[PDB]
């Protein structure tokens, strides 16, 4: 029947594969496929993603080598992944997530292939500093889709794909990440602090330099804090400078000194 | 030799996916796959890995499938997509090694002269470092002990390329604890450090129990390195060290004095202004 | 200072090119090859011989000059 607000769950492995391949491809656009299950009409699951060789034709249907795709699928079936392929992702470095004119036609072919295949656009150079610019698109054939729920407008579109047709020729589908408790705190081991890192005593000369600088900054802040309190007269009732800056300085200084003293003490008494 | 191996998020997520994939239907003590990486200096950086058809007998510990042609053409295609990554090492998920594993490493040495094996215990979600790394060694041991085809530990750690770093952070965001964590996270980190130190010392206890009782062979090595560790303890309460410790602690105390006193002053300044404002409102209301 | 065709995005040199001087410079060269015979010039025979011995003879032979050791004009 006619589709709806829908959803697309992509796995952690899939997302990292996509981001890594995109950051490998920049500045040349690169593309590949995701494996997944059409679990139902209201959401599509993709798990695992495999990139495919970058031909000189650029991101297009011709860039999809049938031999490479077929034998990759066969070997993944042997290795334990019988997941049948819906979805193709491509990279748009330097510009937002939207389907270009080429992308419209590639997704038209992909839709003709299965029916509900989903396009994915990743910008590997804008997806940085903790923000990931990922988005997923489907083409329309009056009424664009059925809005039978409120989980279609929990997100907001963007002007870039708006002119490029985020509702005009294609529509964006809300993206969700199906992480589980096992992948959780498996990834976390990457920033996980080690016990020796916990008992590490920093550096005493560097700590003294830090206290030296921060107390001097405290003095220079208090100098104008005095002026601020001496202009308490309430001419033209007006968060810059003295008060909250002094607050953050005292907070960081006090916590650093307390933690250094505590680590030093614990090391003194426990280590012999 | 090889001094360090750094392991990226992608391989560990891939092996977790492989373990869930196989254990979903074909639950088995381990799964075996191949890592891809590059060499800087004498450190190794591993970010790629694929599952290979593998099978182990239950107790014969000599019977095993690892697919030659599958490994070869899968590597060829992974080279086609990205040619930098060449075959280094092989991974498995079994929390324990097997007598059968050194044959696996010898086969892998056909594809890499110094192939390194990595145990990734996916099921454990514990104190730390879910990756263990091992190289193959064959030497006379220099001490009269019989030589043997042996696995040797090489230190390992997790490091991320920037794209994998943003990818992992975005998924961790909801459960992510803040990096700064002024007091709470630091105190919890110190407590966790004491926990880890106690756990490691108890492991060393159990090893010494097994060595004295004889059920475990004396390595001669490490145990004398452990004796060096035991002689390395600093022995605090030596007098000039006590003087220096008191001096530095007093410096920390005067600094925290200044911070606390300023905090009290600013607290009073907020209090007085709040009283003035609410009293002004009360006086205006009448 | 060589002319090379590279990848339009990755900038990898994948072709070498013949050095291009300029469109005007390529316009200056003669391709029509005019047809005025030396006999068409009258009276200037001495000057014609001067120019010929100065220009053409170094082109045709180079042996009668080198056998002397002279630097041709
Ligand atoms: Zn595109």
């Amino acid at each position: 029947a006619v589709d709806t607000a829908e959803q697309v769950y992509i796995s952690s492995l899939a997302l990292l594969k996509m981001l890594k391949h995109g950051r490998a491809g920049v500045p040349m656009e690169v593309m590949g496929l995701m494996l997944g299950e059409f679990v139902d009409d209201y959401t599509v699951r993709v798990i695992d993603v495999f990139a495919m060789p970058q031909s000189g034709t650029g991101v297009s249907v011709e860039a999809v080598d049938p031999v490479f795709q077929a034998k990759m699928l066969d070997m993944l079936k042997q290795t334990g992944r019988p997941e049948m392929v819906v979805g193709w992702y491509h990279s748009h470095p330097g510009f937002g997530c939207w389907l270009s004119g080429v992308d419209i036609n590639t997704q038209q072919s992909f839709e003709a292939l299965s029916e509900r295949a989903v396009a994915v656009v990743v910008d590997p150079i804008q997806s940085v500093k903790g923000k990931v610019v990922i988005d997923a698109f489907r083409l329309i054939n009056h009424e664009p889709r059925q809005t039978t729920s409120n989980l279609g407008h929990l997100n907001k579109p963007s002007i870039q794909a708006l002119i490029h047709g985020l509702n005009r020729h294609y529509y964006s589908i809300t993206i969700n990440y199906r992480k589980n408790e096992l992948e959780q705190k498996m990834l976390l081991n990457l920033h996980k602090k080690s016990w020796m890192e916990g008992l590490t005593l920093q550096d005493y000369s560097e700590h003294c330099k830090h206290n030296e600088s921060v107390v001097k900054e405290m003095l220079e802040l208090a100098k104008n804090y005095n002026k601020a309190v001496e202009e308490e007269d309430k001419m033209t009732p007006e968060k810059q400078d003295p008060k909250r800056h002094l607050e953050e300085h005292v907070d960081v200084l006090m916590t650093s000194n307390i933690v250094q003293c505590l680590a030093a003490m614990l090391d003194t008494v426990v280590f012999k | 030799a090889v001094q360090k191996v750094v392991v990226h998020p992608l391989v560990l997520l891939s092996v977790v996916d492989h373990f869930n994939r196989i254990g979903k239907v074909g639950n088995q003590k381990r799964v075996v796959g191949v890592l891809l990486g590059s060499w800087q200096k004498k450190v190794l950086d591993v970010s790629n890995s694929f599952a290979v058809p593998f099978d182990e007998d239950d107790k014969d510990d000599s019977v095993w499938f690892l697919d030659h042609d599958y490994l070869e053409n899968m590597y060829g295609m992974f080279k086609k997509v990205n040619a930098r990554e060449r075959i280094v090492g092989w991974y498995h998920t079994g929390p324990k090694l097997h007598k059968n594993d050194i044959a696996i490493n010898e086969l892998m040495k056909r594809y890499c002269p110094n192939s390194v094996l990595v145990i990734i215990d996916v099921k454990p979600k514990d104190l730390g470092l879910p990756t263990e790394a091992y190289i193959s060694v064959e030497e006379v041991h220099d001490d009269g002990t019989p030589t043997s085809k042996t696995f040797e530990h090489v230190t390992s750690e997790i490091g991320a390329e920037e794209a994998e770093e943003v990818g992992v952070e975005h998924l961790l965001r909801d459960i992510k604890d803040t990096t700064v964590g002024t007091l709470s996270q630091r105190i919890t980190n110190q407590v966790h450090g004491l926990k880890g130190l106690n756990s490691k010392l108890l492991d060393i206890r159990s090893y010494l129990e097994k060595v004295a009782t004889g059920k475990l062979p004396i390595n001669h090595q490490i145990i004398y390195q452990l004796q060096d560790v035991f002689n390395l303890l600093p022995d605090v309460s030596l007098q000039e060290f006590v003087k220096a410790f008191y001096l530095k602690t007093n410096d920390q105390m005067v600094v925290v004095y200044l911070a606390s006193l300023i905090r009290s002053v600013v607290a009073l300044h907020n209090l007085i202004n709040n009283k003035i404002a609410n009293r002004d409102a009360e006086k205006k209301e009448g | 200072g060589d002319l090379v065709g590279v990848n339009k995005d990755s900038y990898l040199i994948l072709e070498t090119l013949p050095t291009e001087y300029d469109s005007r410079v390529k316009a200056m060269e003669v391709d029509e090859r005019p047809t005025e015979q030396y006999s068409d010039i009258g009276g200037l025979d001495k000057q014609i011989q001067e120019l010929v011995e100065a220009i053409v003879l170094p082109m045709n032979h180079k042996e009668k000059f080198e056998n002397l050791g002279i630097q041709p004009p």
